[PDB]
């Protein structure tokens, strides 16, 4: 039949459903109300809600009849380059609909793929049309936009959305889709969504459908992330066991879970700041396991780096032990 | 191309002194009757790295979103990483306090801050930043060699725990 | 014309995979509802991946619309993402007509096998998720890699996820005889016995030696000297070499034993990998293991970046050496 | 109340006005004269009426370098010989079928005007008697729309009765062009010459200038002849740098001071600021850190190391131009002043290693010094580059390494600072250990205010002209392998011609001058007198 | 010619040493299933030659007849590159690593270009036509990737024979697709046998004395042995038992630089060293030839203890060297690090 | 379309069922309070972030040139062409000079 994803389902067609950002969603509706829209560059990671909030502006603006021929969409991804800014851009924002009297909308998905002369160019445009069209660019990285793009539109930082402002609708939708989750899994939901509101609805929703129960397990297995309690099997091993032991049962259980060692290195990251360190140790801990993250970057083998993480603590593990 | 360049005099344009940018401020500001601190004005300076352009914008956003030219203002406006708390993480390196310094990092990372980011205003904090002319040279070559990583395409709160290590690690290290 | 006998003697059908019993479960009862889900292949290399989706294609397709309707990139391009997503999205595109002459018709959607999959950044993972939830329905993706981990949440979370485990040293020597039963060819059961070992579990790699050694052999029996020098490994003589330089404190002698492993044409990252299996499963103190496995990773990481054997091998050897003569 | 460029207005009449390449221009003008001495004695031969051993080809081609006069001297010779060029540039659509139809009449058949104000030369575009000549100026710009323009040149050499220059600077053009032309190279005119001429135009308008400042000009721009035209007529007209009397008899103020205007260093000094003074002296203001790092993040974004290129000047070190107590205090300075240049030398190869550069070297060639890289042509094509650029990282990687950089000279300055107060101690003492503190500088790093490069470049581009010459031999051509060629075959080669030089010294037989000839080797005989020199 | 490019072998029956692994490449081509060919080694083991006798086995004696291309290439940043090629009417020979960071570009192009070759010229002998890609070790990381994507598309138009001297650069997935032949250096006897051959054809008789003197000091190196045989020959028409070898030239000029390291430890002395490499590296020597013959001979005259610190310091400064865009910078830091620790070393 | 994890378990590994660790470093986890300065409390004084300053110059800039450049009479000129040759010893400056004073 149909099952169409909690992503799409859930959207805020309206402003007032954004759950996070207040300050600069009053500023964008006060700037709606009051005719001064102005030039937008909603930057941030993703799923914070910038083409809800550009696509809620556009239906507040223009109506349904008329979305086809005064607002025009672009991805930059799909043909970067003065190819599309010398092209449906220009003649977009240069020409006028016949009885639609007004101003345009561009909204411009994906801007920092963009290449800088095209950027170069599409800040020209912005500049000769600006009563004519108002430009929205959605980006991730405001490092990847050249200035003179920049400073033309008033920028708006979407953060990742704080855990105690995504619970809630959380939970809302978890009432509404009826699904038996406990407090570990919306613990677990929160944690490796890391504020993303569409990476949350959809590793729950194939979860629900993988399980039909959403634990920290269910979660954990459902995503294919290293389970808390491996990691900390893993620094067990780092800590108590010699180097030949831990060698094998760390090797064992990266064949047995089909794990990396830069994911390793990640979680194990995490895992020296919240157990009981001195700051040498904790420091040296940083600095080595910093270096031998680099060093995967570059093709290198994966055996040797291995040897060379379990080295990094048992320098410290004689130290800490004739410490104590 | 080369060819070009041949038949035109080539006339280098340098970033502008933040004197200048700070005149023609004082200039806008006295000519539209702004109230304004000099915290304001500082940070918006530090906003607009050399870019007049950046420094106008930035002041007529602050104006029309709030009216009042201080950091809280101007930093709300811009939604940059605050220099205090570069400052402070920077600071606390300097004391090898590493669980403070990461609980910066930390906060500054679950803010949403890109790497990029975050590597930039700690070089610009660091820059200009009260601390010996030794442990600043190791600092910079700290802060360049961890931009160069996050160049290279290795970006993570693991890397940045590692420079923030190294860093402590150059005081504890004489 | 004639073909390698890795592409040869792959199986032509699924249940013919050995010693994979869930993934060849799935994959069938994937089959019997001719529907096929986003597919994420990880495990050791040389254990049965690419066999099984290849597997899957040619029973779901028709021989001769296998290779028509499946398309396999490496997802390790050096040009970035954005050229693949032009490869996925021109294949998504174009669309071709499928008729079997068996009795069923051919399935509405397209299989990309995107290999290496585990390969590719973050921010490559993210800009190819947009991809395939915007090609959904008529495109399928199976992700092969081999780390699970490296794969980003929204790609694992949309992905069904099957472990493919190592076969034994004795399924792969079977193997292997019966692939030289197969190509007639003189060998022992010693020579196939250490051309496992020395692939060590990758049967792929066991498969390309065999081959290559009857090419070189020109129709004589295979000998572990063929065998040893076709793989590249430095026999365990010149490793107790270096490591009886190490022991003995000299510093010339150890310049001598690595001169003659260079002159004999043997790689250094070899000379890495032998000296760490050592290093690694031996009688030495943790502090030694350790200060020698981080001289270890740095001087392999040096070798990666096209620094000169001579001198980073000299380097290793007397940080050994040092490490092994602080016991005297 | 001047309306022309310098370029134009100072433009050679005549061939003996252009500043070097005098083979060249011979060579040219000489090909020139022979040619109009063909027309006049074709229209004897009409007024009468009405080739091996001269060996005089239809066409010449000209190469060399950007701005070095290649145009300038083609106009020259036209002029003082009565020529009339018909140019066809890169800057009108030329398409064979346009080019041909176009101007296939000028050279067959006659001129209807032969006589007035004809000696003018025009151009070409499609939206005493004066022989025609064309002028293809720049050859080797090919665009899509240009499409059979090749064919259209190779008819103009086989189907031409009056004379054909091309002009390109691309130095590989003439491999692949196949047809029958005399060959002429314009190479890159010296440094003295040059600015000797530069110092002719400024004293024309009643300016005084020093040698070294427009050695350091030439020697930063390549010895672009017309781009230091151009920017010397900007600079004079806007007033000068900075007023200095030089009194030297070797009286009006000189003017030094162009070079840092060139390279923007003007912008971020003050008038009163020196550059020298203000690398020697202390740092210790603000405001002094950010001129530092604005100066160094300007010589960055050129990829140029500007203190280490000039690291004995700029050190508070003795330089001279190349021709127990108190043993406790004499070895404890020398060992710190080598400690804190060791320090600077590991901090700059941390730079050049472990941090990132603005522009990425090695993009299109391999590394400086090889003689493999080959010839680097810029884009023929109205297409964008398409790929992906991060600009951020461009942005600060210049300032983060003018930052270390700047911190990394200012420690180990202060350091060797630090050491030097007490030589006086040591002075004290009789011992004098600044005999070792010295630095010994080459002359061609000395005549110029600052450098770009601390190597011998004129060195290094002989040496490679002759590794070149020496691998484009018949028999040598073929070896597959290029370093281990110039590492074993080379050396070889080197004792080889040395033996033989002796041998030849010696009053030996004639037949061993034939040695090369008896394995017949076909190495050209300077290139064996260059081998058999020595190994510097 | 020299006896290094006329006395050459040409068939595999030719080769006097290595007689069963030139046996066993004699056999790899009669299955006609001749794959892409890793041949590794020392310099000047015979690696070329063996490439030159396979090829003269697969196709005709064509392959002998040869000419030089040059070929102009577009780089995706719209610019031309341009570069030459050895070439005959059957192979292609090509060093990729002339184009820098471009070399991924110059991988791509040719052998597409000598495809659709493949692809136009038919002649019924050879189905595939061999490109020999020299320095293959020099590559860079997207330029390997780039080779293997082009070796898994047009593997069955053409072939290819990658001669290196490192395999440590080499990636793991090039690697895992070319049949690897590993040619080792020839010993002293070897390398005296082949001396020996190569001077009786020209009706001249050397001693053994000299042939092992010579042997010995080319560090089984034999086109060095059979050049410098040729100087030996140059040198005087009768071959003594007592014959002074002729040194290299550039290698006592870095013993000379080594012993001015040595002797004096200022920074004058330093500036003196600069100079030194400079003239060094404008000889187009590369830095890490003279990397090894400095640490080399500044392992002569050190010490027992310090062997292993000097050693590790050329490393790490040798891998900077590779790392940095500059190798002079590595250099100089090299040669005042060791300043700095022979002068520690001395004072007490 | 419905997804699954397939992880064919080996009970005889023993690492499928991990408890956690028993270890005093592993059970005591420290805390951080996550608790940091607010940003709008302290301020930012005058050039504590920039080279700025309280005192600004005045009149060491904005100078404008208004040059006149006299003539070069014929004895200074003959002067700097000998002191120029004299730089130069290999130049011919008397065969160049007075043509570019003609070209003016
Ligand atoms: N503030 C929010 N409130 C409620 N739901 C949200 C919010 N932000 C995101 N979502 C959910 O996330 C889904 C997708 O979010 P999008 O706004 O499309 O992501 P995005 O902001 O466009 O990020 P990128 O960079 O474009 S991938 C929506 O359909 C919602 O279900
Ligand atoms: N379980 C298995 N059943 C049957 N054949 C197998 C099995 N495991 C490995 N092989 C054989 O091993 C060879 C290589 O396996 P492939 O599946 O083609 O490659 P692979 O496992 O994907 O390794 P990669 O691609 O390098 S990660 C083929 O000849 C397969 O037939
Ligand atoms: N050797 C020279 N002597 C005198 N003036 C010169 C000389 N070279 C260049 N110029 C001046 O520079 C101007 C332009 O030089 P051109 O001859 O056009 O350069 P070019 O050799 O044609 O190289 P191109 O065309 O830019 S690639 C001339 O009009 C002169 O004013
Ligand atoms: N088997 C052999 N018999 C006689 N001469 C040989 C033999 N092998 C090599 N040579 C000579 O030694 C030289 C080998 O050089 P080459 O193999 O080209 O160096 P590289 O191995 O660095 O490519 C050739 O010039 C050849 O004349
Ligand atoms: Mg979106
Ligand atoms: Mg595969
Ligand atoms: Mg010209």
């Amino acid at each position: 039949i149909r099952n169409l994803p909690w992503v799409e389902k859930y959207r805020p067609q309206t402003l007032n459903d954004l759950i996070s950002h207040q300050d600069i969603l009053s500023t964008i509706q006060k700037f709606i109300n009051e005719d001064r829209l102005p030039h937008l560059l909603l930057y941030g990671p993703p799923g914070t809600g910038k083409t809800s909030t550009i696509l809620a502006c556009a239906k507040q603006l223009y109506k349904d009849k008329e979305f086809g021929s005064m607002v025009l969409e672009l991805n930059a991804s799909d043909d970067r380059g003065i190819d599309i800014i010398r092209g449906p851009i220009l003649s977009f924002a240069s020409t006028r609909t016949i009885f639609k009297k007004g101003f345009k909308l561009v909204i411009l998905d994906e801007a920092d793929a963009m290449t800088q002369d095209a950027q170069n160019a599409l800040r020209r445009v912005i500049e000769k049309f600006t009563e004519n069209t108002r430009f929205c660019l959605i980006c991730n990285y405001l490092s990847k936009i050249i200035p003179a793009l920049q400073s033309r539109c008033t920028r708006f930082r979407f953060g990742p959305l704080t855990p105690e402002l995504m619970v809630p609708r959380l939970e809302h939708v978890v009432e509404e889709e009826k699904v038996d989750i406990s407090e570990d899994g919306m613990k677990a939901l929160v944690t490796l969504s890391s504020g993303d509101m569409r990476r949350a609805l959809n590793i729950l929703q194939s979860t629900n459908m993988a399980f039909g129960k959403v634990t920290e397990e269910t979660v954990y297995t459902c995503t294919g992330h290293p389970l808390k309690s491996d990691i900390a099997n893993i620094l067990d091993w780092m800590l108590n066991q010699d180097f030949t032991t831990a060698y094998r049962n760390i090797t064992e259980l990266k064949t047995l879970k089909g794990l990396a060692l830069h994911d390793i290195l990640t979680e194990i990251h995490l895992f020296v700041h919240r157990v009981d360190f001195p700051s040498s140790v904790r420091i040296h801990l940083l600095t080595k396991m910093a270096d031998i993250e680099y060093r995967l970057s570059v093709g290198t083998n994966e055996k040797i780096q291995l040897s060379s993480l379990i080295a990094a603590f048992q320098v410290t593990r004689d130290l800490i032990v004739a410490e104590a | 191309i080369e060819p070009i360049q041949s038949r035109c005099a080539v006339l280098r344009y340098t970033k502008l002194t933040d004197a200048q940018i700070l005149t023609r401020l004082m200039n806008v500001i006295e000519k539209e009757r702004v109230p304004y601190t000099d915290d304001g004005l500082e940070a918006i300076i530090f906003t607009a790295q050399g870019d007049m352009r950046q420094a106008l914008n930035n002041l007529q956003s602050t104006f029309s979103g709030f009216g009042f030219i201080n950091s809280e203002n101007v930093f709300k406006v811009c939604d940059e990483p605050h220099p205090l708390l570069v400052k402070e993480m920077i600071q606390h390196c300097v004391n090898a306090n590493i669980d403070e310094a990461y609980k910066i990092l930390a906060h500054l990372w679950h803010l949403g801050y890109s790497p990029e980011d975050i590597i930039g205003n700690i070089f610009r904090v660091c820059k200009t930043f009260q601390m010996a002319e030794y442990l600043k040279l190791e600092f910079i070559k700290e802060i360049g060699y961890t931009h160069m990583k996050i160049a290279e395409g290795v970006n993570s709160l693991l890397q940045m725990a590692g420079l923030l290590a190294r860093l402590c690690q150059k005081t504890m290290a004489p | 014309k004639p073909v390698p006998w890795v592409e040869k003697y792959r199986p032509k059908c699924v249940d013919e995979v050995a010693f994979q019993e869930e993934v060849v479960a799935v994959l069938k009862k994937s089959l019997e509802g001719a529907d096929l889900p986003n597919l994420l292949f990880y495990g050791p290399p040389g254990t049965g991946k690419t066999s099984t989706i290849l597997a899957a294609a040619r029973e779901l397709f028709g021989p001769e619309l296998f290779r028509l309707r499946v398309l396999e990139l490496n997802a390790s391009d050096e040009r970035g993402i954005q050229v693949v997503r032009e490869k996925v999205k021109n294949f998504a595109q174009l669309t071709v007509s499928g008729s079997r002459s068996d009795g069923k018709p051919c399935p509405p959607f397209k299989i990309v096998i995107l290999d290496e999959a585990d390969s590719m950044t973050s921010a490559a993972q993210a800009a190819l998720r947009r991809t395939m939830e915007k090609e959904s329905k008529t495109t399928r993706f199976c992700l092969i890699c081999n780390y699970v981990s490296r794969i980003i949440e929204p790609l694992t979370s949309r992905c069904s996820k099957f472990r493919f485990k190592p076969l034994s040293d004795k399924i792969q020597q079977q193997r292997l005889l019966d692939i030289a039963k197969k190509e007639n060819v003189k060998i022992s059961d010693e020579g196939i016995a250490y051309l496992v070992k020395v692939s060590e579990g990758d049967l792929r790699k066991a498969i390309t030696f065999l081959q290559s050694a009857t090419r070189l052999t020109g129709g004589k029996e295979i000998t572990e000297k063929v065998i040893t020098d076709i793989a590249g490994v430095i026999p365990a003589e010149k490793i107790d070499g270096v490591f009886a330089a190490c022991q003995s404190g000299s510093f010339d002698k150890l310049e001598a034993v690595v001169k003659d492993l260079i002159d004999e044409g043997h790689a250094a990252t070899q000379l890495v990998n032998q000296l760490h299996d050592v290093v690694v499963e031996n009688n030495l103190s943790d502090k030694q293991k350790s200060i020698i496995t981080e001289k270890l990773a740095e001087v392999d990481k040096c070798l990666a970046d096209g620094a000169d054997e001579h001198l980073q091998l000299i380097s290793l050897c007397a940080t050994v050496m040092q490490q092994l003569s602080q016991n005297c | 109340t001047e309306d022309m460029l310098w370029t134009e207005k100072y433009q050679p009449q005549t061939a003996s006005e252009l500043i070097g390449n005098e083979l060249a221009i011979k060579k040219l003008h000489s090909w020139l004269k022979d040619w109009k001495r063909r027309a006049e004695l074709e229209e004897r031969q009409n007024l009468k009426g009405k080739e091996e051993e001269s060996r005089l080809c239809n066409t010449v081609l000209i190469t060399g370098p950007t701005g070095v006069g290649k145009t300038a001297a083609v106009y020259a010779c036209a002029q003082e010989l009565g020529f009339k060029i018909f140019e066809v540039n890169a800057s009108s659509q030329r398409s064979g079928r346009q080019i041909l139809s176009q101007l296939k009449e000028a050279t067959q058949s006659h001129q209807v005007d032969k006589q007035g104000v004809n000696s003018q030369k025009p151009c070409f575009f499609n939206s005493k008697n004066a022989t025609s000549l064309i002028l293809f100026e720049e050859v080797d710009v090919i665009f899509d729309e240009d499409a059979g323009f090749l064919n259209a040149i190779k008819t103009f050499m086989a189907t031409t009765k009056r004379p054909v220059i091309l002009t390109t600077s691309d130095p590989t053009f003439s491999l692949m062009f196949d047809g029958c032309f005399e060959e002429i190279k314009f190479s890159t005119p010296s440094l003295l010459n040059v600015a000797s001429y530069l110092q002719m135009i400024c004293l024309t308008e009643n300016f005084r200038t020093d040698v070294k400042d427009f050695v350091t000009l030439l020697t930063a721009n390549t010895c672009d002849i017309r781009k230091s035209i151009l920017y010397l007529q900007f600079w004079i007209r806007s007033g000068g740098g900075v007023l200095e009397e030089r009194p030297l008899t070797l009286l009006p103020k000189c003017d030094s001071g162009c070079a840092e205007t060139l390279f923007g260093l003007k912008n971020i000094f003050s008038p009163s600021e020196d550059l020298f003074s203000f690398l020697k002296h202390k740092i210790t203001m603000k405001e002094e850190w950010h001129k530092f790092i604005q100066l160094l993040t300007e010589f960055q974004m050129r990829n140029v190391d500007f203190l280490y290129s000039n690291l004995e000047f700029i050190l508070p070190l003795p330089v001279d131009t190349i021709p127990t107590t108190a043993g406790k205090k004499c070895s404890a300075l020398v060992s710190h002043c080598l400690n804190s240049l060791s320090e600077f030398m590991d901090n700059m190869s941390f730079l050049d290693a472990l941090l990132t550069d603005v522009r990425e070297q090695n993009k299109y060639g391999r590394n400086d010094f090889s003689w493999t890289n080959g010839k680097v042509t810029s884009g023929l094509c109205d297409e964008f580059s398409l790929e992906s650029n991060d600009g951020w990282t461009s942005q600060s990687s210049g300032e983060l390494k003018a930052a270390a950089e700047a911190l990394s000279f200012t420690k180990c300055s202060s350091a060797i600072s630090k050491a030097l107060e007490t030589l006086n101690s040591c002075k004290k003492l009789g011992r004098d250990p600044t005999n070792d503190l010295t630095f010994y500088v080459s002359q061609k790093r000395n005549n110029v205010y600052f450098s770009q490069s601390a190597a011998n470049l004129d060195n290094a581009w002989k040496r490679i002209s002759v590794i070149k010459s020496v691998f484009s031999s018949r028999s040598l051509l073929y070896v597959g392998n290029r370093q281990a060629s110039i590492i074993e075959y080379l050396p070889t080669l080197r004792n080889i011609c040395k033996t033989e030089k002796l041998k030849e010294q010696g009053k030996s037989k004639r037949r061993f001058l034939h040695y090369f000839e008896g394995i017949h080797l076909d190495i050209p005989k300077e290139t064996v007198n260059t081998l058999a020199a020595d190994f510097p | 010619s020299l006896w290094v490019d006329k006395y050459r072998p040409c068939s595999l029956g030719r080769l006097d040493y290595h007689k069963e692994q030139a046996a066993q490449l004699r056999n790899l081509v009669q299955c006609g299933d001749f794959p892409h060919l890793l041949v590794y080694g020392p310099s000047g083991a015979g690696k070329k030659t063996r490439i030159m006798c396979i090829l003269r086995e697969l196709y005709g004696v064509g392959v002998e007849k040869l000419r030089i291309e040059h070929q102009t290439i577009t780089t995706p940043s719209k610019k031309k590159i341009e570069i030459s090629t050895i070439a005959s009417n059957y192979h292609l020979e090509v060093n990729p690593s002339d184009a820098g960071n471009s070399d991924r570009v110059v991988i791509q192009e040719m052998l597409k270009t000598v495809a659709q070759s493949q692809q136009l010229e038919t002649n019924s002998q050879r189905d595939f036509k061999v490109v020999l890609l020299t320095e293959v070790d020099k590559l860079t990381k997207d330029a390997q990737h780039a080779l293997r994507r082009t070796m898994e598309k047009y593997m069955s138009t053409c072939r290819l024979i990658l001669c290196c001297n490192s395999t440590s650069k080499v990636i793991p997935p090039i690697r895992s697709r070319c049949l690897a032949v590993r040619v080792p250096a020839p010993s002293i006897e070897d390398i005296c046998h082949v001396l020996s051959t190569v001077c009786k054809k020209e009706g001249l008789n050397l001693p053994s004395q000299l042939a092992h003197r010579l042997a010995e000091k080319s560090c089984r190196n034999l086109r060095k042995a059979l050049l410098m045989c040729e100087a030996c020959r140059v040198q005087q028409y009768p071959f003594t038992a007592d014959q002074e070898i002729p040194e290299t030239d550039w290698e006592v000029y870095l013993r000379e630089t080594a012993n001015a390291i040595v002797s004096q430890q200022t920074p004058q002395r330093l500036l003196e060293v600069r100079g030194r490499l400079y003239e060094l590296l404008t000889h187009c020597i590369p830095p890490e030839i003279i990397m090894k013959g400095l640490l080399s001979e500044l392992l002569h005259n050190c010490d027992g203890q310090l062997k292993g610190e000097v050693a590790q310091m050329a490393a790490y400064y040798e891998h900077r060297l590779q790392l940095g865009s500059k190798a002079i910078y590595h250099l100089e830091a090299f040669v005042a690090k060791f300043m700095a620790l022979y002068k520690k070393f001395m004072e007490d | 379309q419905r997804v699954v994890h397939v992880q064919q378990k080996d009970d005889g590994c023993c690492l499928w069922h991990l408890k956690p660790p028993s270890c005093p470093l592993l059970t005591k986890f420290k805390e951080l309070n996550t608790k940091v300065i607010d940003l709008s409390k302290c301020g930012i004084a005058l050039g504590e972030f920039s080279t700025l300053n309280s005192k600004l110059k005045s009149g060491n800039s904005a100078a404008v040139f208004m040059r006149t450049r006299k003539e070069f009479t014929e004895e200074v000129r003959n002067l700097l062409l000998e002191e120029i040759r004299w730089s130069n010893p290999e130049f011919s400056l008397k065969k160049y000079f007075p043509l570019l004073l003609k070209k003016q």
